[PDB]
Parts: C-alpha cells; structure tokens; sequence
C-alpha cells in the first residue's frame, strides 16, 4: 500500500504478539516491525506469529 | 490506547528499525505521547525528526545522524517541539540495541524534556539517568 492504516485491528495485533510468552524478543520486534511495514497483513502475522510460540513451548 | 507492556515503562521512549524506509518508530512509550502530545497512530512508520523545528540547531542534528550512520549511541541537548507547537529543551540520549552477535538490530532513543538547557551537575545527572533508562529498555526487551 501507498499509504499504511494503522487499525485497532493492527493495534490490538501489536500488543498481542508482544505478549506472546515464547518468542525472543528479535521475534517479537521482527513482527511488530513487519506490522508497521504491512498493517494490512495483521491476522496472518498474529496467525504466524502465534504458530511459533506454540512450537516454542518450553521443555 | 493499546501500549504492548514494553510501551508501559514509564520513561519517554521510542524505538526504530533502520532496516524499514528512514528508520521508523516502531514501539513510542505511553510516556513519549503523553510529552509530545502525538497518537501512536500518527508517528509509527514515521523517523522521529518532526519533534523538531525552526528553533533546532543543526549542527546538533548532524552530530545525530553522524551517530546513527556510525551505529552508536550518542547524547545530545536540542531543542523539541509538542505537536500543538510547544517548545522543550530535550536532552536525548541514542543507543543501538544489538544481537548477540553484536550487529545493531534496532534503536533505542530516550528523552528527558526539561523548559530550560541543563549544564553542570543537572546535565550530568540527566546523562547518567537516561543512559540508565535506555539500559532498562535493553534489558526489559531482551529478559527471559
Ligand atoms: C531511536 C531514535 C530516537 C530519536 N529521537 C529523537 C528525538 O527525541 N528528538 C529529535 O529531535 N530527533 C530524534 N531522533 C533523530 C531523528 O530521527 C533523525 O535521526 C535526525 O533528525 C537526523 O536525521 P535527518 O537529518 O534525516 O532528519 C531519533 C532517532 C532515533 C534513531
Ligand atoms: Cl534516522
Ligand atoms: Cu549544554
């Protein structure tokens, strides 16, 4: 896009990932930046970033 | 409205990514909005240089942009202004946030607004508290 909207939905998104308890933190800034290239994009990366915190889980 | 909880510290910052289009903010303390008068809205995806104004020295500017193309930490005094206008003395400090490898990932600035330029023990004690603050970020980020 020419022009990225920053919807509650893309907000919402930010603090979710964020909160995600088994990312590492270049993770977690590595989709918050994504979000801000391509706010558009916010389910997918939630969607992807939450598939990684499942096959995270600690041992 | 929605901080993530790194965005919750209590202390103005912000953070860049120099790999996205003129190194954006891409996390602004609830702190940072409340002192600039900005919506995270309307400065994520945006370099940080609109805090500034006809009033800046841009010989201190440059020594930033030095700093950045260098990938180092700087601190510096300059002038910033609100959103509305309004002008603040901010004594600034820079630093990259680095792997383990030690290659510059992302940004960390932090501001300390004062009405008036600090100089002696003020200016001293100003520099060791955001160095501090910025150090607290780092570690908040990157904690287990
Ligand atoms: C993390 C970070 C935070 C910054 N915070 C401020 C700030 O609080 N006030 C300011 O005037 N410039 C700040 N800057 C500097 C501007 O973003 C920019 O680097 C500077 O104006 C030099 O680049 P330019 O000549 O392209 O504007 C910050 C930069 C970075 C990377
Ligand atoms: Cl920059
Ligand atoms: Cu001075």
């Amino acid at each position: 896009s020419v022009d990225n909207k920053f919807n509650k939905e893309m907000l919402s998104a930010r603090v979710e990932i964020y909160g995600l308890p088994n990312l590492n933190w270049g993770q977690r800034f590595a989709f918050i930046s994504s979000l801000t290239d391509d706010p558009s994009q916010s389910a997918n990366l939630l969607a992807e970033a939450k598939k990684l915190n499942d096959a995270q889980a600690p041992k | 409205s929605l901080a993530t909880t790194l965005e919750r510290i209590e202390k103005n910052f912000v953070i860049t990514d120099p790999r996205l289009p003129d190194n954006p903010i891409i996390f602004a303390s609830d702190s940072f909005l409340q002192l600039t008068e900005y919506s995270r809205e309307e400065i994520l995806g945006r370099n940080a240089r609109f805090l500034q104004g006809p009033e800046t020295d841009r010989a201190t500017v440059r020594k930033i942009r030095d700093a950045i193309d260098n990938q180092t930490e700087v601190t510096v005094q300059l002038i910033n202004y609100t959103k509305s206008g309004k002008k603040f003395w901010n004594l600034f400090h820079l630093q990259p946030m680095r792997d383990q490898k030690g290659d510059v990932q992302y940004f960390i600035g932090v501001q300390l607004d004062g009405t008036e330029h600090v100089r002696d023990a003020a200016e001293r004690e100003g520099v060791m508290l955001i160095k501090k603050t910025a150090e607290n970020i780092d570690e908040a980020a990157k904690e287990l």
